[PDB]
């Protein structure tokens, strides 16, 4: 558990080198700031003037943890429970 | 379910729970329990007066002239509240329930004011 | 145990009595709940404070007499609230008894009923389209005829003495079980002097 | 006449949709002939006792 | 789905139905009253005190 | 992770994409698709995302597939007036057939936001009942009126067992 | 003949959204909310310059004046008096048409007293009565003790200005005599103090620029903005209120002598404005200013 | 409550409810205000009932929706 946290915690991609990596702006989409765009990294170098084409369905492997979670069907007397400060 | 006869009517279903009642206008099926299955919720009648000292009462107009258009009947008490609104005129007992008080104050009066002259 | 900020609790929390006992955290992070197992209990117990008897382990605001829970301590009332989505923390969160989770609610929402604890106001919308008092229902109706004349909307409203002959029949109808006949009744209702 | 509610809301439509009269509304009753309680009922849609003797 | 027939059921209703008709009080019977008590001895029920 | 190539399309949120939803005139949509050659290549992405958005916004309408039973992909649709509809689909991507059917046979924007509209009006505010069909189950949670006598006991002289005792 | 602009006339709706102007940090400012989170898209220049453009379409939806009115007329009206009731009651009955398809401003609300007398509910029962069967999120039915003297002082004292303005705008209706007295204390407390940015790209600018303009104390708001390099919104200011008083000193002497751009101001700073002193001495340091930035 | 073939009591067997009193004025005046309340409610319900008798009629034969389906069988052709 603790080799692979550490491992995983050390190999993730920033918003800087994201943008760098593709040369686009990465921007921020918030509820509560409504639809306004947040710039949160631009790339150093030549900005892309091509978008990316868009997908119409993304070919990525899902969790069904997750998507039987989503659509109100994970019942669990354990999940959601009140603890203490952490 | 289906009930031998009967027929449609617009009463008055007892809520709340002890010494605070509230009825909840709707139109059921005669046969039907008082608090059981209804056809629609017409309206809600608050006893107890509010903060303000004032008995609340909602009524769905437009639908409670739909169902009596189809053949419901009405119950005293719901008739007695639709002739103090102004949908329908005053119940003829509304009118004889107040004189009776009238006549039986009167009678009070009179007692009282001989008491308070004879001694 | 007579606190001197009894009146003025706001004192208390800018005093350095409180500086070197909490510092600057909350008054609730250095305490931890003696439970079985690793899950808690999902309720508080009920009260710190028995007949004026204090329990092994009192909660923090228990603990110390000097913090009192006032709708003006504004400082004290900023701890047991989230500052970035204004929700008060269930007390397994903080770990304080149910007697006073249920006085910081009401302190936490009489405070925001006087403005002296900020809180989000949304912008919403007008109850109705338009705003126009072109109608009966907010404006004066004609005044139907038997209104202006002092008269009931139906003849039959007020009493009418009906003719002898048709008592006769009522009489000759029910011989034996009879009530002495009633005179028109009084034009207003009478009253206890 | 119709009774005080209904006939405010009867004006107020007339208003609404624009037309302009000083009318009052009033209901029809000469359709309705109201008969004395003591009327002959049918007897031929009456029904008849059940054979029960007690 | 297919309901098993109850023939006991439809026997029973065609007799009684025939025995009403064949046993059927008469008017003699039925609207029959005694002067004294102002009770149908058919039923054994008073009459309303308004009609005795 | 999920089984199967393209997982989302197993998904509720996916299913509830589609922007076809038939008329009441059409009863069954058969459709012809070939495995293999270029031309067809629209109508089988067409079978393998839209086909499950369609049926699951139309589920009293049969849909059955045949393959290579012709030289050509096509798609027929059968109303309830006894006509066809013949909708050749070679060269074309699934979006242009998601579109095309759209127009001929599935329903407007208009014609939907109306039905949405008669529901609003089958919950009113103003009625009084369990928390499933109506907002408020009694009038006590009204501020002003009255409140349950489980939480605030009400005044000896609005009590029964009083009434009672102070008459007699 | 000739009518005086309203609220609601385009030529003044432009002239007080101008005022106003457009930020997306103050319109937009994050909320103290429950949290999500957020969602991250990869775009290019022109897809960003698209994106910020939508921002300015919705921005200004949620800027949108709210129309102003005024104190609506009580409601006296007796549908009828039945003597013969009297007495038979020791309450009101309180009868509330609830009918989905009408609008509130429409449905009939009437009150049957224990004198026998049928006749319509006020505005404060109206408003009530709509509040229990037709709830609002944010409306309550007894009027809150914040929008006391005591209370209102406070929110004051915090520079809460339109956080008090949403409230009395979700729970009084806009022609209600507490929405308009709510509105006109706050408007009377920013000009005291000069705290005219807090409502600055708000929607309830406009309304406070109305106020001023009919009342005649736009002064304390022309010099902020001529404190701010605002001018065009300074003059704006003046324009406006010559239109609404035509028959004014600065006004008539306007069109004497044609003034223009910052004339107008000079205009109208001796003829009418209360504070012609200051307000000549605050122009006068800004024009010397903007001189310095020329050269 | 009670079925047809439950039993009487034996407290009930010997019981007369003798009608109640009648006053000769207060009768007739009660009996004439039934009498016109119930007819201006027989006009009432006519009234309703030629309502919804109305709008069935025009929804499925009226005037706007033969106007509308017209429409919608020239825009499918
Ligand atoms: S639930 Fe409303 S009174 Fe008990
Ligand atoms: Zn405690």
């Amino acid at each position: 558990l603790t080799q692979g946290l550490f491992r995983g915690l050390s190999r993730q991609e920033t918003h800087q080198q994201l943008a760098d990596k593709k040369g686009l702006h990465v921007v921020e989409i918030r509820e509560e700031c409504g639809p306004l765009p947040i710039v949160v990294a631009s790339p150093r170098g030549p900005l892309r003037k091509d978008p990316e084409p868009e997908d119409e369905v993304p070919d990525v492997k899902l969790d069904w943890e997750d998507v039987k979670t989503a659509q109100g069907m994970k019942r669990s007397v354990w999940s959601n429970l009140k603890r203490a400060a952490t | 379910k289906a009930y031998r006869g009967g027929h449609l009517t617009i009463r008055l279903a007892l809520g709340g729970c002890t010494n605070r009642p509230f009825y909840r206008i709707v139109a059921a099926h005669n046969k039907c329990p008082r608090d059981g299955r209804f056809v629609e919720q017409l309206g809600s009648y608050d006893p107890l007066p509010n903060s303000h000292g004032e008995k609340l009462v909602a009524l769905n107009l437009d639908r409670i002239r739909h169902w009596i258009g189809c053949g419901a009947h009405l119950s005293k008490p719901m008739e007695k509240l639709l002739g103090l609104a102004g949908f329908f005129p005053l119940h003829p007992m509304m009118i004889t329930n107040a004189e009776r008080l009238r006549r039986k104050r009167a009678r009070e009066v009179l007692l009282a004011s001989q008491k308070t002259d004879a001694e | 145990p007579i606190s001197p900020y009894k009146d003025e609790p706001w004192k208390y929390l800018e005093s350095e009595e409180y500086q070197e006992r909490y510092g600057s955290r909350p008054v609730w992070a250095d305490y931890r709940r003696n439970h079985k197992g690793g899950v808690p209990p999902q309720r508080t117990r009920k009260t710190c404070i028995r007949r004026n008897k204090v329990v092994g382990n009192p909660c923090p605001i228990c603990r110390d007499h000097k913090l009192h829970v006032d709708f003006r301590n504004v400082k004290l009332l900023e701890q047991f609230v989230c500052a970035h989505t204004g929700i008060i923390f269930y007390a397994p969160y903080t770990g304080v008894c149910v007697k006073q989770h249920k006085r910081l609610t009401q302190a936490i929402q009489k405070a925001r009923d006087h403005g002296l604890l900020i809180y989000h106001i949304p912008q919403v919308e007008p109850r109705d389209l338009d705003f126009s008092t072109s109608h009966g229902a907010v404006s004066a109706t004609p005044p139907a005829p038997t209104l202006v004349s002092g008269d009931p909307w139906y003849p039959w409203y007020n009493w009418k003495q009906p003719p002898e002959r048709e008592l006769s029949r009522l009489r000759r109808l029910y011989q034996g079980h009879l009530q002495e006949e009633s005179g028109p009744p009084p034009e207003s209702m009478p009253k206890m002097p | 006449p119709y009774p005080p509610l209904l006939r405010a809301m009867i004006i107020a439509e007339r208003q609404k949709n624009g037309d302009t009269s000083t009318e009052e509304p009033m209901l029809n009753v000469q359709r309705i002939r109201m008969e004395p309680w003591d009327y002959p009922a049918k007897q031929e849609d009456k029904g008849r006792a059940k054979g029960t003797p007690v | 789905k297919k309901v098993r027939p109850r023939l006991i059921a439809e026997l029973a209703r065609r007799v009684r139905a025939l025995r009403e008709q064949l046993n059927r009080p008469r008017d003699s019977q039925l609207y029959a009253v005694d002067y004294e008590t102002l009770t149908r001895p058919f039923s054994g029920r008073r009459l309303p005190v308004r009609a005795w | 992770p999920m089984k199967g190539r393209f997982p989302i399309r197993r998904t509720l949120q996916y299913l509830s994409q589609g922007n076809v939803v038939f008329k009441d005139s059409v009863k069954v949509m058969t459709v012809n698709y070939n495995t293999h050659g270029e031309l067809g290549e629209g109508a089988r992405k067409f079978v393998f995302f839209n086909i499950p958005q369609i049926q699951y916004k139309n589920p009293w309408v049969q849909i059955m597939m045949f393959k290579n039973m012709t030289p050509s992909p096509f798609l027929r649709f059968y109303l309830d007036s006894g006509e066809q509809v013949l909708v050749d689909v070679e060269t074309k991507s699934n979006k242009e057939i998601m579109e095309h059917i759209r127009k001929i046979l599935g329903k407007n924007e208009e014609t939907l936001r109306e039905e949405e509209e008669e529901k609003k009006q089958l919950s009113h505010p103003a009625n009084f009942g369990p928390r499933k069909y109506c907002l408020r189950e009694c009038i006590c949670e009204v501020e002003g009126q009255v409140p349950c006598p489980s939480l605030v006991p009400l005044p000896k002289e609005m009590r029964g067992k009083y009434k009672a005792a102070l008459k007699a | 003949e000739t009518k005086k602009p309203t609220f609601m006339d385009e030529e003044v709706q432009s002239i007080l959204t101008k005022m106003t102007g457009l930020n997306l940090q103050k319109t937009f400012k994050p909320a103290i909310q429950e949290l999500k989170p957020p969602t991250y898209k990869l775009m290019t220049q022109a897809q960003l310059e698209e994106a910020t453009r939508q921002a300015v379409e919705a921005a200004k939806v949620r800027l949108k004046m709210p129309p102003v009115l005024e104190e609506r007329v009580p409601i006296n009206d007796v549908l009828a008096e039945d003597k013969i009731l009297e007495g038979t009651e020791t309450t009101k009955y309180v009868f509330t048409d609830i009918s989905y398809s009408i609008p509130h401003r429409e449905r009939f609300i009437v009150v049957r007293e224990p004198s026998g007398t049928l006749r319509k509910a006020s505005w404060e029962e109206r408003d009530r009565m709509i509040q229990v069967y037709f709830p609002k999120e944010g409306r309550k039915i007894l009027t809150p003790i914040i929008f006391k003297e005591e209370n209102l002082r406070t929110m004051y004292s915090q520079d809460r200005h339109v956080d008090v303005l949403n409230l009395c705008f979700a729970q009084f209706e806009p022609d209600s005599t507490e929405y308009i007295k709510v509105h006109h204390k706050t408007y009377e407390d920013i000009d005291k103090r000069g705290k005219y940015d807090l409502l600055r790209s708000t929607r309830y600018f406009g309304g406070m620029v109305w106020y001023f303009v009919n009342n005649k104390k736009i002064d304390g708001l022309l010099i902020d903005q001529i404190q701010r390099d605002l001018i065009d919104d300074a003059t704006n200011l003046v324009q406006l209120y010559h239109v609404l008083h035509p028959d004014g000193q600065s006004a008539q002497g306007a069109k004497d002598q044609a003034a223009e751009g910052i004339n107008l101001i000079k205009v109208f700073a001796k003829t009418e404005a209360q504070k012609g002193a200051y307000i000549e001495l605050t122009l006068q340091t800004y024009q010397e200013a903007l001189s310095r930035h020329s050269a | 409550r009670k079925t047809r073939h439950d039993p009487l009591a034996k407290s009930k067997i010997e019981r007369v409810n003798m009608p109640p009193a009648v006053d000769p004025a207060e009768f007739f005046v009660l009996m004439e205000r039934y009498q016109h309340y119930r007819q201006t409610v027989r006009a009432l319900r006519m009234e309703f009932v030629s309502e919804v008798q109305r709008k069935v009629h025009e929804a499925r034969a009226g005037v706007l929706a033969e106007r509308k389906a017209l429409k919608d069988a020239a825009e499918h052709r």
